[PDB]
RNA sequence: AUCCGACUGUUUAAUUAAAACAUAGCAUUGUGAAAAGCCACAACUGGUAUUAACACAAUGUGAUUUCUGCCCAGUGCUUUG
RNA sequence: AGAGGUGAAAUUCUUAGAUUUUCUGGAGACGAACAACUGCGAAAGCAUUUGUCUAAAAUACUUCCAUUAAUCAAGAACGAAAGUUAAGGGAGUGAAGACGAUCAGAUACCGUCGUAAUCUUAACCAUAAACUAUGCCGACUAGGUGUUGGAUGAAAGUGCUUCCUUCAGUACCUUAUGAGAAAUCAAAGUCUUUGGGUUCU
């Protein structure tokens, strides 16, 4: 998994990935326009 | 145009006075096809006096000159006062604009008040206890 | 930029002047036919300039153009209004005003709203300050207004309805037929909204212009 | 209101008059020509009411569709069960027929 | 005697899952296990058999309804709209 | 103390009255307590009015009026002198 | 009495059974379809799918209670021409 | 080619077209003017049209019953705004927060943005200058001017208005060998000439 490993259980890379990434790599939030709590 | 002898060409002038600036906008009698717009704040540099009578006078003179160059000789008047949830009375420049237009040389057709009053009343700015000075 | 040409505006033969101004438009360009820019415009005229008498200085008339011969537009009927200051001058403190609206269809399958308005009167032998009416009387009056509008409008035709608007016959009938409930002062049709038109037929439209 | 009128008239029949409710009773009465008025509830099943109204048409008796339910009609009388149909064989001091 | 003060029906869940979750469960399962009027036969004997099927114990008619109640307001409103027209 | 019999407004036989908003400062005031002024004014003054007459078509023209119906709160009203402070006996003088 | 994990459950066959994994609850992201989302295949063709947003797919946190502050300069993702 | 906004300005938007005018669609809240020392409700509250349920007075009565009543520890129903839980909705306003100004300082008054909230459905909470700062029932004591809803009796009428009398709401003015410390009061009067009934502090 792209999120595996480390000494503290963190991701270590931005979790929003682009629409064009190959199959074994699109694993976080796919082509997200926005993150965080919605306020409307 | 090609007017016959003794018959006039009319336009509609939309006056807008709002305690901060003064618009003078002239179209044909359909609303579309705007002709002139001088807006008053193009005649001073002080960021105040934009609503002064002098600026409205200069704007009206410019409107009259361009209108005479275009071929229009008569004017209908629709007066506005910015009145939505804001103030319902026209600003200080309206009288100066009207008088300058009347003394310009144009013929005046009809006068109307078209301030957008609500029967509806969305809530007004500066909630209760008002604007405190 | 001003490379523009002028056209003439013309009104149907119900009115009297038939030539009430001019309009501008930009010359034709590729796929810019210069007549798809003119048709559908709305013009609002005072009706004291349409019939040449100052008694009807209120009652603005809305006219809309549909068909364009070479340099003319033909501009048939679209709506009504009442010139706000006239409305404001009719409202004083001590009286009560009645108001109602309805939907109606003509024999040509036009759809409209009509928006009447009314006020109460004095019956001078009274020597009292106010002229208020009870709610039940108001309900009866309003029902009468709605029924009379429906009959008068659904009875005949669009052109005849327009000819009926000019001398304010509907107000006279409403006022006469409501005298037994409470005397009423000046009664007017305040606004007509055209709601749906059947179909554009050029022969009829040009029949309106002889 | 018509419902209130019919409800008022029913109580007079109950206090003075002769009646019996149930399907077999109604068919038995119409068969022998002893019925004056039938009353069926709006909830009555489809093939019951056709038989009721065919017996009535043959026997020349009136029907009067009730405006209520199984429970409403039984509460209209003083009963604590649901009825769905009844027959009056003797109108008492009431004028329910006219 | 009264065997329970508050929890009533949800006393089978013991002390697990938290109190507010048990409260919502109680609200839902009061509706789910009730008896409803059968408008066809007049008796109050209609009970749920599956997540969307309701059957009358007496006349045995099957009606499609909601998940925890026999009717839902959104369908009641639409049906009333159409019947009014 | 208790300087007014009506408490500064005209409310009787009622519990609550909906408020309106001051035309000058935006404050909320109940309707039965604001001072109401209805003004009929002219578009222009008498000098510029006769300049419009002689530049006009129709040879007999009447300029329209304006109708405003302003309403004020107590503070925003007595600072502009629509209403003044009076003596104890004169406070009771209405109309 | 103190620390950890809310609880029942699972794990390094043959040195580690735990505070590790799972879990209900909470939040975020993509997609109106056989010219769509995510994934398989050399090519032809397939899986979800006997499906259709109260659905399918991709992540994070980890019962209940009470809370969830400030920063869009950097690196990512995304919108207009 | 500027627009906003202010005491004066800044922050802000704008040739990728702002502001301004004209037309066509959708969305959420709100119901101006009429509108008052006017109406209804136990209080909190209640204002666009039409329909269906549902109660409540007041008046009229040569209808029925015949003491069935007044006030009420414990107990019960309802109870503005804010606030809490869940699902929706989400234009305007806008606790928090971020900026721009004034100031010695300004975490404020002014200005530009703006999150919860404000609206609907299902549940909680039980408080306000929730004020007429005046508990409820009954009797008596003074003149005038009005106004909202009935009824009786008389005149100007194109079975309708004006006047008179009377009952029930509701205000105001004048004056009290009446009262108060006074302000003032038609009850806050009929109290050392002190006791009609009753609950709370
Ligand atoms: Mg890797
Ligand atoms: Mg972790
Ligand atoms: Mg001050
Ligand atoms: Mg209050
Ligand atoms: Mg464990
Ligand atoms: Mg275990
Ligand atoms: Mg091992
Ligand atoms: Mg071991
Ligand atoms: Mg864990
Ligand atoms: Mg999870
Ligand atoms: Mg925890
Ligand atoms: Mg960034
Ligand atoms: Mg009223
Ligand atoms: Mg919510
Ligand atoms: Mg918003
Ligand atoms: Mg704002
Ligand atoms: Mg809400
Ligand atoms: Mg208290
Ligand atoms: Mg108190
Ligand atoms: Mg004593
Ligand atoms: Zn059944």
């Amino acid at each position: 998994h792209p999120h595996g490993g480390g000494n503290h259980q963190h991701i270590g890379h931005p979790s929003t990935v682009s629409r064009s990434a190959p199959a074994g790599q699109k694993v976080g939030l796919i082509a997200a326009r926005r993150t965080g709590l919605l306020r409307g | 145009p090609q007017p016959k002898e003794g018959e006039l060409v009319f336009g509609v002038a939309h006056i807008f006075a709002s305690f901060n600036d003064t618009f003078i906008h002239v179209t044909d009698l359909s609303g579309r096809e705007t002709l002139v717009r001088i807006t008053g704040g193009m005649k001073v540099k002080a960021d105040r006096d934009e609503s002064s009578p002098y600026a409205a006078m200069m704007a009206a003179q410019d409107v009259a000159a361009r209108l005479k160059e275009l071929g229009v000789t008569a004017i209908h008047i629709k007066l506005r006062a910015s009145g939505g949830t804001k103030s319902k009375t026209p600003g200080p420049g309206a009288q100066s604009a009207l008088r300058a237009l009347a003394r310009s040389g144009l013929k005046i057709g009809r006068i109307e008040d078209v301030t957008p009053i609500p029967t509806d009343s969305t809530r007004k700015k500066s909630g209760r206890r008002g604007r405190r000075l | 930029f001003t490379k523009k040409e002028w056209y003439d505006l013309k009104a149907p033969k119900m009115f009297l002047v038939r030539n009430f101004g001019k309009t501008l438009v930009t010359k034709t360009i590729g796929k810019k036919l210069a007549t798809d820019s003119l048709k559908g415009r709305i013009y609002e005229v005072n009706l004291a300039d349409l019939n040449n008498d100052e008694d009807q200085a209120h009652k603005k008339i809305k006219l809309s153009c549909d068909h364009i011969i070479n340099r003319d537009c033909y501009t048939d009927f679209c709506g009504l209004s009442i010139t706000r200051d006239k409305l404001c001058s009719l409202i004083r403190k001590g009286y009560t005003l009645i108001e109602g609206h309805t939907d109606v269809k003509t024999l040509d399958n036009y759809h409209l709203r009509m928006f009447c308005i009314a006020f109460t009167k004095k019956r001078q032998n009274q020597t009292k300050s106010t002229c208020y009416a009870q709610t039940s009387q108001i309900k009866k009056i309003r029902k009468k207004m709605v029924d009379i509008m429906t009959a008068e409008a659904s009875k005949v035709l669009l052109k005849d309805l327009v000819k009926k608007f000019i001398p304010e016959s509907i107000g006279k009938e409403i006022e006469k037929q409501c005298k037994k409930i409470y005397p009423l002062q000046n009664v007017l049709i305040r606004k007509v909204k055209i709601l749906k038109r059947p179909k554009l037929d050029i022969s009829k439209l040009m029949e309106l212009h002889t | 209101s018509a419902g209130d009128n019919i409800n008022a008239k029913l109580q007079l029949v109950m206090k003075s008059g002769k009646y019996q409710f149930g399907r077999k009773s109604c068919l038995k009465a119409l068969r022998t020509g002893k019925g004056k008025l039938v009353i069926v509830s709006s909830n009555c099943p489809s093939i019951q009411r056709s038989v009721i109204e065919y017996y009535a048409m043959l026997s020349k008796c009136g029907v009067h569709d009730y405006h209520g339910d199984n429970n409403d009609l039984g509460t209209a009388c003083g009963k604590l069960f649901r009825i769905s149909c009844l027959v009056i064989t003797d109108v008492g001091d009431s004028d329910i027929i006219k | 005697s009264r065997r329970t003060k508050k929890v009533g029906l949800t006393g089978k869940y013991g002390t697990r899952y938290g109190s507010s979750l048990r409260k919502q469960i109680k609200k839902i399962e009061l509706m789910q296990h009730a008896k409803y009027l059968c408008t066809f036969c007049g008796k109050t004997a209609t009970k749920r058999t599956c997540v969307g099927i309701w059957k009358c114990k007496k006349c045995k008619r099957k009606v499609c309804g909601g998940a925890w109640s026999l009717t839902t307001p959104a369908a009641v409103a639409a049906k009333s709209t159409i019947i009014r027209l | 103390p208790k300087k007014r019999r009506n408490g500064g407004r005209s409310k009787h036989n009622r519990g609550h009255v909906n408020p309106l908003r001051c035309s000058n400062c935006g404050r909320c005031v109940p309707k039965d307590k604001a001072i109401k002024r209805f003004n009929i004014r002219n578009i222009v003054d008498t000098s510029a009015q006769r300049d419009i007459k002689e530049a006009s078509v129709y040879s007999t023209f009447q300029l329209p009026k304006l109708y405003i119906k302003q309403c004020y709160c107590v503070s925003c009203a007595i600072h502009s002198r629509f209403v003044r402070v009076r003596s104890r006996e004169q406070r009771r003088v209405r109309k």
